[PDB]
């Protein structure tokens, strides 16, 4: 079982994401999809068959009024913001603190620039590995209508998840 | 930007509104849901200790003293208001049924300790307990048991199960009297079980007294040990989860977003919308609590003292529970309301290690409170901080067909969520004009 968020702006498209990583599904519908508590799906991660539980914002982002028990016991959190609207990469700075304030530090990071299909973009994708070089996390370049690298946003995540739980396990010395 | 209008507006995040603007949302109703402070939780709001320190002391002490003597605000979440859970209780009816079970997590409550001669009894809770507790001799226990067989046996629609005896017509105390019960014992199954603050029950109809005595029997049922369940990190957490609820299902919520001008239409009086800072919103109809309406507010005659105590040690002759509930007769004090205590401590993460919460609570009756209070200090051994804090319970003046203001009660002095639950059914119905029947989500 893995706690994983999904973190930005509104209008970023973090519930498209979600809802196209696990059901396959795309709706261009121009409204905020409402009803997404939570997803889950099984990954698979060099043998290991790990659940992520994967919980949506429900668009409590949209005034700064997020419940705590959204980040408690977080291990992953994708942080993303819309590659054609320069004010949610300018925020992005902003979450980064926040995040690391109510997950307390032991959470995985990961920067995720969405809509990579659009033409209408305004922040590239060099500038999106600047800022994610800067805060120490990985960067992937997404788009969550096109099916471009939105698998690749979860299995990075996992996959660093449980490089950190497998190294911290006690050693058999004895046996 | 922002849609103007909503089916519904929805002021103060307390948790009767936070109730009522999932379940409007859950039918497919728009909320919008409103509050001035920068924080979930309303009156009954679970606060940090710095917080605790601005708002009940005059001269707050430094972060650093603070900080040496009781560690880091994120470890603390200290309940205005004290409250459990009933096991089968309403609330966490709705709770299950609305699947905010996801949201909070929830520790059972250790016990429930009665006062007597100035000494804490335990309130049985399983067979071994009752044979060794010396409240009752030994015949009495009998005569008890099989007044507990009763309440349980009773089937309304069958009247070979009454016992020659009508839950409307006969009174309580002709209730005890029918089973042999002695007045120590009515004292204990009134105070400690069916949880009245008087005497009053005993001269009134049984009816209510019935349904509350099964109630606290159905309580310790449902998983063992006690009546009680207590969320994880605080009562704040109640009114968040049901705001995600809420939000889930389409609402808006606004923190830190003071209601500039309330705005009623033309002649009418009635409500039309609000004016904050980000905007003005407008809504057929308004839930909201008695900070954002005073004027159609009454007081119910009621105040309500609450201290707030910091220990560094488990209360006295608890057995070092983590978790309690202690009843202080009226009868035992000479009274007309009991005294409550609520313990809760670093198991709820509620505190830093080490620390528990007490909670002391009372309606008023003299003008001198924190003397009223002082059975109960000394129960709880050297304490190391008291916040201390007066509230005025009011009531809405109408129930707001006139105007489609629909006001929530305050928060009373009870022990429990009973009566908050009676009013959300309450405000529902009037604002819906259907009763609340529960879906399974
Ligand atoms: N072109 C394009 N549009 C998207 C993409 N992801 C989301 N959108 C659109 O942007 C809007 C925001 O969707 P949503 O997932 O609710 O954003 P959220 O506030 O971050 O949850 C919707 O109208 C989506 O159709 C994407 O990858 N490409
Ligand atoms: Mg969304």
């Amino acid at each position: 079982i893995m706690k994983i968020l999904l973190i930005g702006d509104s209008g970023v498209g973090k519930s498209c994401l979600l809802v196209r990583f696990v059901e396959d599904k795309f709706n261009p519908s121009f409204i905020t999809t409402i009803g997404i508590d939570f997803k889950i799906k099984t990954v698979d991660i060099n043998g290991k068959k790990v659940k992520l539980q994967l919980w949506d914002t429900a668009g409590q982002e949209r005034f700064r009024t997020i419940t705590t028990a959204y980040y408690r016991g977080a291990m992953g959190i994708i942080l993303v913001y819309d590659v054609t609207d320069e004010r949610t990469f300018t925020n992005i700075k902003q979450w980064f603190k926040t995040v690391n304030e109510h997950a307390n530090d032991e959470a995985q990071l990961l920067l995720v620039g969405n809509k990579s299909d659009m033409e209408t973009r305004v922040v590239t994708a060099d500038q999106g590995e600047a800022l994610a070089k800067e805060l120490g996390i990985p960067f992937i370049e997404s788009s969550a209508k096109n099916d471009d690298n939105v698998n690749e946003i979860f299995f990075t995540l996992a996959k660093l998840i449980q490089e950190k739980i497998d190294s911290n396990k006690l050693v058999g010395v004895g046996n | 930007t922002i849609d103007t209008d909503y089916d519904v507006i929805v002021l103060g995040t307390g948790i009767t509104e936070c109730i009522l603007s999932g379940l409007l949302s859950v039918d497919g109703k728009k909320v919008l849901h409103i509050d001035k402070q920068d924080h979930y939780g309303g009156e009954a709001a679970s606060v940090t200790l710095s917080q605790l320190y601005e708002k009940f002391k005059q001269n707050p002490i430094s972060k650093e003293e603070r900080e040496s003597k009781f560690g880091k605000d994120r470890d603390w979440n200290v309940d205005l208001i004290p409250k459990f859970l009933m096991a089968n209780g309403e609330l966490t009816n709705i709770l299950i049924h609305t699947d905010v079970t996801r949201y909070v997590d929830f520790k059972q409550v250790s016990g429930s300790y009665v006062f007597k001669q100035g000494k804490i009894y335990k309130v049985p809770a399983n067979e071994i307990e009752a044979i060794s507790s010396p409240l009752m001799g030994i015949f009495e226990k009998r005569r008890m048991k099989k007044f507990l067989e009763w309440i349980s046996s009773y089937k309304e629609d069958d009247l070979s199960t009454h016992q020659g005896l009508d839950l409307d017509k006969n009174t309580m105390d002709e209730v005890y009297y029918k089973f042999g019960l002695g007045n120590s014992t009515k004292e204990f199954i009134g105070h400690a079980m069916a949880l009245w603050t008087n005497d009053d029950y005993l001269q009134q109809p049984a009816r209510p007294s019935f349904e509350r005595i099964l109630l606290y029997c159905q309580s310790v049922a449902r998983y063992g040990k006690s009546p009680y369940l207590y969320p994880m990190y605080g009562l704040g957490e109640l009114p968040q989860g049901f705001a995600r609820l809420s939000a889930i299902y389409g609402g808006t919520y606004m923190l830190d977003t003071p209601i500039d001008e309330v705005l009623y239409k033309k002649d009418t009086g009635k409500f039309e919308g609000v004016k904050t800072k980000l905007g003005t919103f407008k809504a057929p109809l308004v839930i909201a609590d008695p900070t954002y309406f005073p004027e159609k507010c009454k007081s119910t005659g009621q105040r309500v003292i609450r201290a707030i105590c910091i220990l560094n040690h488990p209360v006295p002759n608890t057995s070092n529970a983590d978790s309690l509930q202690i009843i202080i007769p009226q009868s035992q004090l000479g009274r007309k309301s009991d005294i409550y205590v609520a313990i809760v401590s670093d198991a709820h993460n509620v505190c830093s290690k080490g620390h528990y919460l007490a909670i002391i609570s009372t309606i008023i009756e003299t003008d001198k409170p924190h003397i009223e209070l002082e059975p109960a200090f000394k129960l709880l051994g050297p304490i190391e901080e008291k916040f201390m804090g007066i509230a005025e319970l009011f009531e809405p003046r109408e129930d707001g067909s006139k105007d489609n203001i629909y006001l929530s009660r305050s928060y009373d002095a009870s022990s429990h969520f009973e009566s908050m639950t009676d009013d959300v059914k309450d405000i529902y119905f009037r604002v819906t004009g259907h009763p609340l029947v529960l879906k399974q989500r």
